[PDB]
C-alpha cells in the first residue's frame, strides 16, 4: 500500500547522522 | 526626552531627507528582490507537485469516522418540546444533505448508477486526465431508512429519538478490505462478508451499554455497511461534486434526562486506530435528551 | 594594583588585581578589552538575527488566520538549544586587524548595539532568514495537498478540536490529530531550517570587515558548534516519540535540503558587502551596515 | 537579569488572562515563563 | 531593544482591531509580541563569554573581584599611575657606575 512510510529507516538513518556527527567535531575541538 | 523631529542639521527623526530616500530606495529594491526570489521559489515549488495525486498520503493511512451535527463537543443536549432548542443542530443537517437530492442530480452526464445493492469496487483507470472527466455513482436520499431528511420528516428531521449518520472521510484511492469471515470480536448483525464495509456503534462504557437497549441501523438495501461499488474517490478536480457514502443510525429506546456515550467502530482489515485520537476510524459521541 | 608589593586597603578598593607584578598585563589587558568588546558584537548580532524569523510565523497566524507555521518549543530550542554552542564560540574569534593600532573608541560616538545592527540583523539578515522558514513550510503543506493559496482564512476551523472533515484543495478530509501531528511536523523543519540560515549569519558575523577567507576558519570551537549544533537538531526530530514528549515527529529526507539555497545566498549577500566595505572607505557602505 | 525577569511575569501574567477567557488554552505562555525564570536563576548561580 | 519592540507591539494593537479581533485577545498579542521579542538565551551566553576572557587573563595572573571590569581595560582613553610600587620597584638600587 502507498499509505505507509519506512519511517524507522530515516528515523535510525538521522540518529546515525548525528551520532556521528557529535564524535567529528569532538574529535575537531580534541586536537592534537 | 523625545525631540528628534528638527535638529540643525535638518534631521528628520535624527536623519537626512536626502539620505532617507536613499535608505528608501535600497530597501524598496531589497524587498522586491527578496519576495521577486521567494515567489520564483515558490513557483518551482508548484510544479514539483501534480495536479491529479498528492505526492505524500502516508499521514491520512487511518480513515476517520466524522459526525453530521458537529456539537461543540460531541454532545447533544436539547427539548424534543422545543425547536429552538434543537434549531441550530437542526440547520448542519441541512446544508449538508442540500446536494444530495434526486433533482440536484439533474444531469444524467455526470451520474452512473451504481445500484441498489452492493457490487463490485469500480476501479476507473489510471489517475491520469488521459481519460476525461470520470464518473459518479448516485445515492437517492430515499436509501436514508426513516431518516430522510426531506421525505416523512421533511423539516422536523427528529423530534425525539434522534437520527445521526456517520462518514467515511473522502480519501483518494483507498480501496476498502472488508474483514474475514472469521472475527472473534466481529458482531454478526448481518452476514453481507463480500461486499460491505460494517460499522457498529456500542456505548463503551458499561453504564451507558445498559442506557440504550437498542438501536436502528439503515443502510442502502438494508445494509449496514459503506458499499464498496462507491469507492474509490479520483480526486476533486479530476471528479467535481463527488458524493460521499451515507450511513444512518437512528437510536431507539433511550433514556430521557440523562447522559450516556456511544463509541461508534469502523471494522475491517485495512482501518487503524489510536489511543490519542479519538476520530481515527473510531468514534465518540455524548448525547443527552432533556425535557 | 600589585597583590605582592601593594597596600592591603588600596587592593581591596582596586576592582584588577596583579599577583605576577608584570606591568605588561595592562597591555594584554586592553588588548583583550577592544577585543572581547568587538567579538561581543558579533555575538549579540547572532542570537538577535533568529528573532526575526523566531516571531514572524505567529504574526502571519493572525494576519491571514493560517495554520501556525511553528511551535513556541521549538524557538526555545533555537534561542536556548543549538544557537547558543555557536555564540560562545564567536568570543574565541582573533582581531580582524591589531586593534592596539587604532584609538580608543568614543563612548558618545560609538556605541555597542547601533542603529546599524539593527538594520542588517532584523531588516536583511533575519528577513531573509524567514522567508527561508516560510517556503519550506507551505512546501511540507503543499506536498501533502494543502495548497498556498488555499491555507488562507484556515486557522478557525483548523483549530476546532472537533471539525474532523476539513477539507484540503485536492479535496481529501482530515481529523484533527492528524492535520495537528502536521502542524507540529510542519514545526520541525522550521526549527531545522532556522539552523542552515543561522549557519550562514554565523558565518558572516565572524568578521566584521575583512572577507571570510581572509579571516580564516581556524576557530575549532566554531566548527565543534556547527556540528554540534547540526546533530542536536537532528536528533531533536528523531529520537523516539520526540512527537509524543515535546510534540516534534521525524522529517522526511527532500525537507532538509529545503532552504539550503536560502542560507547560501545570505552568506554571498553578506561577503560581497565586505568586499565593497574593503575596496571603498565611503560611508554609504560603512556608515549604513557597518556594525 | 531584571528586564528579563519583566518578561517572565508578565508571561505569567499573560496565562492568567489566557484561562479566564479560553477554554482549556494551551500551557505555551506558562512554559515560557518558567524556563525564562530558571535562566536567570541559573545565570545568577554561575555569576556567584 | 524594548523600544522597536513596544513600537511592533503597538503598531500590531493596532492593526488587531483593526481587523476583527477583541481588545481581549489584542493585548494578550502585545504582550506576546513584546515578550518574543525579548532575548532570552543571550543573557547566559554573554555572562558566559566574559568569564572565558577572565580565565586567560587569571591564566596569566590577572584577576579581577568584579566580574564585568574586563571590558574596561580595553575601553580606555586616559591613565594615571604611580612612580612608587607601580613604577619603580620600589627599592634602592645599584644605577650607574
Ligand atoms: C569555506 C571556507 C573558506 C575559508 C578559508 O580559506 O580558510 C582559511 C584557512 O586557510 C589559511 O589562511 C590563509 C590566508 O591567506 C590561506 O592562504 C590558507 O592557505 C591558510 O594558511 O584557515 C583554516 C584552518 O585550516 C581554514 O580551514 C582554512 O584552512
Ligand atoms: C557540511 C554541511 C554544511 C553540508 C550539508 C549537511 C548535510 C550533508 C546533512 C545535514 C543533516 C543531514 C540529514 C539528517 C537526517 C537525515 C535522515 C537520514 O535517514 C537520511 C539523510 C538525512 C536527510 C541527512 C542527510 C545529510 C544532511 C542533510
Ligand atoms: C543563488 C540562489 C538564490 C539560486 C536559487 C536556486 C533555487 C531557486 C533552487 C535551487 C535548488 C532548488 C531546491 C532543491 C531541493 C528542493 C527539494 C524539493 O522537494 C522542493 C524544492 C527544492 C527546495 C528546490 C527548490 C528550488 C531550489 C531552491
Ligand atoms: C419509521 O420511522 O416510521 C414508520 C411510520 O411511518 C414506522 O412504522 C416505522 O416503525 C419506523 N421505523 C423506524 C426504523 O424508525
Ligand atoms: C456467503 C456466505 O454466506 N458464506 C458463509 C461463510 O461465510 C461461512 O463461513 C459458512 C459457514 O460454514 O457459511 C456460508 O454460507
Ligand atoms: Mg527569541
Ligand atoms: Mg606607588
Amino acid at each position: 500500500d502507498p499509505f505507509y512510510y519506512d519511517y524507522e529507516t530515516v528515523r535510525n538513518g538521522g540518529l546515525i547522522f548525528a551520532a556521528l556527527a557529535f564524535i567529528v567535531g569532538l574529535i575537531i575541538i580534541l586536537s592534537k | 526626552k523625545k525631540f528628534i523631529w528638527n535638529s540643525e542639521k535638518k534631521e528628520f527623526l535624527g536623519r537626512t531627507g536626502g539620505s532617507w530616500f536613499k535608505i528608501l530606495l535600497f530597501y524598496v529594491i531589497f524587498y522586491g528582490c527578496l519576495a521577486g526570489i521567494f515567489i520564483g521559489t515558490i513557483q518551482v515549488m508548484l510544479l514539483t507537485i501534480s495536479e491529479f495525486k498528492p505526492t505524500y498520503q502516508d499521514r491520512v493511512a487511518p480513515p476517520g469516522l466524522t459526525q453530521i451535527p458537529q456539537s461543540q463537543k460531541t454532545e447533544i443536549s436539547f427539548r424534543p418540546n422545543d425547536p429552538q432548542s434543537y434549531e441550530s443542530y437542526v440547520v448542519s443537517i441541512v446544508r449538508f444533505l442540500e446536494k444530495y437530492k434526486d433533482l440536484a442530480q439533474k444531469d444524467d452526464m455526470i451520474f452512473e448508477d451504481c445500484g441498489n445493492v452492493p457490487s463490485e469496487l469500480k476501479e476507473r483507470g489510471e489517475y491520469n486526465n488521459e481519460r476525461g472527466e470520470r464518473k459518479v455513482c448516485r445515492f437517492r436520499l430515499e436509501w436514508l431508512g426513516n431518516c430522510s431528511g426531506l421525505n416523512d420528516e421533511t423539516y422536523g428531521y427528529k423530534d425525539g429519538k434522534p437520527c445521526v449518520i456517520i462518514k467515511l472521510n473522502r480519501v483518494l484511492g483507498f480501496k476498502p478490505k472488508p474483514p474475514k469471515n472469521e472475527s472473534l470480536e466481529t458482531y454478526p448483525v448481518m452476514k453481507y462478508n463480500p461486499y460491505v464495509l460494517p460499522v457498529h456503534c456500542t456505548g463503551k462504557r458499561d453504564e451507558d451499554k445498559e442506557k440504550v437497549g437498542t438501536m436502528e441501523y439503515f443502510g442502502l438495501g438494508g445494509y449496514p455497511g459503506f458499499p464498496l461499488q462507491y469507492y474509490p474517490y479520483y480526486g476533486k478536480l479530476l471528479q467535481p461534486k463527488y458524493l460521499q457514502p451515507l450511513m444512518a443510525v437512528q437510536f431507539t429506546n433511550l433514556t430521557m434526562d440523562t447522559e450516556i456515550r456511544i463509541e461508534c467502530k469502523a471494522y475491517g482489515e485495512n482501518i487503524g486506530y489510536s489511543e490519542k485520537d479519538r476520530f481515527q476510524g473510531r468514534f465518540d459521541v455524548k448525547i443527552e435528551v432533556k425535557s | 594594583a600589585m597583590g605582592i608589593a601593594g597596600s592591603d586597603v588600596s587592593k581591596q578598593a582596586a576592582d584588577m588585581i596583579l599577583l605576577d607584578d608584570n606591568f605588561a598585563s595592562i597591555v594584554t589587558g586592553v588588548e583583550e578589552g577592544r577585543l572581547i568588546f568587538d567579538n561581543l558584537k558579533k555575538s549579540i548580532a547572532y542570537t538577535l538575527t533568529s528573532n526575526i524569523p523566531e516571531i514572524t510565523p505567529f504574526l502571519i497566524f493572525i494576519i491571514a488566520n493560517i495554520p501556525l507555521p511553528l511551535g513556541t518549543v521549538t524557538i526555545l530550542c533555537i534561542d536556548l538549544g543549538t544557537d547558543m554552542v555557536p555564540a560562545i564560540s564567536l568570543a574565541y574569534e582573533q582581531a580582524e586587524s591589531d586593534i592596539m593600532k587604532r584609538q580608543p573608541r568614543n563612548p558618545k560616538t560609538d556605541k555597542l548595539v547601533n542603529e546599524q545592527l539593527i538594520s542588517m540583523a532584523y531588516g536583511q539578515i533575519g528577513m531573509i532568514q524567514a522567508l527561508g522558514g516560510f517556503f519550506t513550510y507551505f512546501v511540507i503543506l503543499a506536498e501533502n495537498g494543502f495548497l498556498p493559496i488555499h491555507l488562507l482564512g484556515l486557522r478557525v476551523n483548523w483549530d476546532d478540536r472537533w471539525i474532523n472533515d476539513v477539507e484540503d484543495s485536492y479535496g481529501q478530509q482530515w481529523t484533527y490529530e492528524q492535520r495537528k501531528i502536521v502542524e507540529f511536523t510542519c514545526h520541525t523543519p522550521f526549527f531545522v531550517t532556522i539552523v542552515v540560515v543561522q549557519w550562514a549569519d554565523l558565518v558572516i558575523c565572524k568578521t566584521r570587515r575583512n572577507s571570510v577567507f581572509q579571516q580564516g576558519m581556524k576557530n575549532k570551537i566554531l566548527i565543534f558548534g556547527l556540528f554540534e549544533e547540526t546533530a542536536l537538531a537532528a536528533f531533536l526530530s528523531y529520537c523516539p516519540g520526540m512527537g509524543v514528549a515535546l510534540r516534534m515527529y521525524p522529517l522526511k529526507p527532500t525537507w532538509w535540503f529545503c532552504a539550503f539555497p536560502y542560507s547560501l545566498l545570505i552568506f554571498v549577500y553578506d561577503e560581497v558587502r565586505k568586499l565593497i566595505i574593503r575596496r571603498r572607505p565611503g560611508g554609504w557602505v560603512e556608515k549604513e551596515t557597518y556594525y | 537579569s531584571m528586564l528579563l525577569w519583566i518578561g517572565a511575569i508578565l508571561c505569567f501574567l499573560a496565562y492568567g488572562i489566557q484561562a479566564a477567557t479560553e477554554e482549556e488554552p494551551q500551557n505555551d505562555n506558562l512554559y515560557l515563563g518558567v524556563v525564562l525564570s530558571a535562566v536567570v536563576i541559573i545565570t545568577g548561580c554561575f555569576s556567584y | 531593544i524594548t523600544g522597536v519592540a513596544v513600537f511592533l507591539g503597538v503598531s500590531f494593537f493596532i492593526l488587531s482591531l483593526i481587523l476583527e479581533y477583541t481588545w481581549l485577545e489584542a493585548v494578550i498579542f502585545l504582550i506576546g509580541i513584546i515578550v518574543a521579542n525579548v532575548p532570552e538565551g543571550l543573557l547566559a551566553t554573554v555572562t558566559v563569554c566574559l568569564t572565558l576572557t577572565a580565565k586567560r587573563m587569571a591564566r596569566k595572573n590577572c584577576l579581577v573581584k568584579n566580574l564585568e571590569a574586563v571590558e574596561t581595560l580595553g575601553s580606555t582613553s586616559t591613565i594615571c599611575s604611580d612612580k612608587t610600587g607601580t613604577l619603580t620597584q620600589n627599592r634602592m638600587t645599584v644605577a650607574h657606575m
